[PDB]
RNA sequence: GGCUACACACGUGCUACAAUGGACAAUACAAAGGGCAGCGAAACCGCGAGGUCAAGCAAAUCCCAUAAAGUUGUUCUCAGUUCGGAUUGUAGUCUGCAACUCGACUACAUGAAGCUGGAAUCGCUAGUAAUCGUAGAUCAGCAUGCUACGGUGAAUACGUUCC
């Protein structure tokens, strides 16, 4: 790392107040980060969810 | 370091009995990233390789180096020595970082997820991610968004196969 | 951000809620009942609590790709049978029987000859 | 009848397929009924329908239901 | 089944391109016409198209039927937008012996070109053009058309030089 070019990329907490998961890393960013959704929230990671034949029965 | 600490934890031992390693050495590891941004329009206007620049540079964290052109071709007006894109080659703490930051934050901030590409390996234990958008990085505020443009991030690995790569990358909780 | 895109900050929250694929302006002024806040707002002044009780109930609303797929797959759908509306489809001609002898060209494109 | 009353098929069509309801279906059944409509009855039948000069052949599946024969016999024929 | 086709050309009308405006709440002033197995008051249910029960009504009595544009308020802030509302997908209603071919209407979602129109050309001299809604004929159902109705309401017409 060359000191006169490379940026403030300082640790941060990345909280995904949905679920409430804090996680600790660094970042650019410029110490709480807000964040919606995320490995621990996102549905395909988290695997929950949200035909003209039985249409055309209950008809 | 929290993907770090994990890999040498679990995943060492979850990984190695599944594929009946003697010595740690042959183990996995990530040896870097290398992320790039393929701007062609560079010809035509080159305030845009300088947003590329500065997008790659705050996302990762380190002045990218610009790439530039290794032979001349003219359907794209393109000649030798001229820049195209710019990379970003990680290694460590760094490439921990951002990789625990894509499982996390950026990749479930696509558009309209429904999966990353399974069958994104050159055969040997290297990964691809073909990315669409960039503003879906936190760093980014989308209202500087000159242009929306998309990337590559390659991972490379000491893993001789893809199946192996396969279980490193789930384990770390990749798709 | 609320349903995984952008929305305007100096549109207020009734508006700008319509700029998602899948929303519009009787669902927005639901939407905002359910989740409780005033309508005059501008989400650049919305705070943490409005705006997670509004993605709240927005995540109960197919939006923004459930959407697309469902249109996609259903035209896909009647166009893998034979149907006269997917023939039509498949064409790029007016399918709720219009006349196509003239005044078509949002499906027929512009003028060719 | 895109109604609370229930949807429309021709009685004697209904008639048919009860007929051929013991599931060997050797037979294309014909007709110029377009206005029915398609039940889950029909599946794995072949039907014959009547487009204004021949009794074209139409297979069904469950993709067809919600539907009508008449979407399967082009009337206008345009090239 | 087709007259509802569609690579295109023309004519005649409707909607718009927005701030003399959009959305939203309150409130006002008409004409003229039609109505028996036909107009369907009120009440209730439904977000709405409507539906159940049902009163009056063969008429200056009851009904269609709350006219709208307006006026007063809030909000939008000149952007393809809270303009525009095509196109398409879904769930529906009413009629009908049956709405895919090929009905109208509704609700939800999407949100096309279009930022005032080339050469050319049209109507109109006063309650007229322009604009706003309303009724009827045919009609089971369907009207951006046809015929009738009223509300607000201009500017200009020196003069026959020229087509
Ligand atoms: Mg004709
Ligand atoms: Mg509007």
């Amino acid at each position: 790392m060359k000191q006169g070019i490379h940026p403030e990329y300082h640790q941060v907490i990345f909280l995904d107040t949905t679920t409430n998961f804090k996680f600790l890393s660094g970042s650019t960013k410029t110490p709480v980060i807000r964040l919606d959704i995320s490995s621990d929230s996102h549905p395909f990671y988290t695997g929950r969810q949200k035909g003209r034949v039985e249409r055309f029965n209950k008809k | 370091n929290r993907l770090k600490e994990k890999f040498n934890t679990e995943v060492t031992e979850n990984l190695m009995k599944k594929f009946n390693y003697s010595s740690v050495m042959e183990v996995p590891k990530i040896d870097k990233i290398v992320v790039n941004m393929g701007v062609g329009d560079a010809v035509q206007n080159s305030k845009v390789l300088d947003n590329a620049v500065e997008e790659l540079e705050l996302i990762t964290g380190q002045k990218p180096l610009v790439t530039k052109a290794k032979k001349s071709i003219a359907t794209f007006r393109l000649r030798e020595g001229m820049p195209i894109g710019a990379k970003v080659t990680l290694r460590g703490e760094r490439m921990y970082e951002f990789l625990d930051k894509l499982i996390s934050v950026s990749l479930p901030r696509v558009r309209d997820f429904q999966g990353v590409s399974k069958k994104a390996f050159d055969g040997r234990g290297n990964y691809t991610l073909g990315v669409k958008e960039q503003l879906i990085f936190p760093e980014i505020d989308y209202d500087k968004v000159s242009k929306v443009r998309g990337m590559d991030i390659v991972i490379v690995t000491t893993a001789n196969t893809d199946e192996e790569a396969r279980e490193l990358l789930a384990n770390f909780g990749m798709p | 951000r609320i349903a995984g895109v952008d929305i305007p900050r100096e549109k207020r929250v009734v508006i700008s809620l319509t700029y998602i694929y899948g929303i519009g302006t009787s669902t927005a002024q639901k939407i905002l009942e359910e989740a409780n806040v005033s309508a005059d707002t501008r989400v650049k002044d919305l705070t943490d609590d409005e705006l997670g009780r509004i993605r709240e109930v927005v995540d109960g609303y197919k939006v923004e790709g459930d959407l697309r797929r469902e249109t996609n797959l259903n035209i896909k759908r009647l166009m893998e049978i034979s149907s006269y509306r997917g023939i039509r489809h498949r064409r790029g001609l007016p399918v709720r029987g219009q006349k196509t002898k003239n005044n078509a060209r949002t499906r027929k494109g512009p003028v060719k000859t | 009848r895109s109604i609370k009353k229930g949807p429309f098929v021709d009685e004697h069509l209904m008639k048919k397929v009860e007929a051929q309801e013991g599931s060997e279906k050797k037979q294309v059944i014909k007709t110029w009924s377009r206005r029915s409509t398609i039940f889950p009855n029909f599946i794995g039948h072949t039907f014959a329908v009547y487009d204004g000069r021949k009794h074209v052949p139409v297979y069904v599946t469950e993709d067809m239901v919600g539907h009508k024969l008449g979407e399967f016999a082009p009337t206008r024929t345009f090239k």
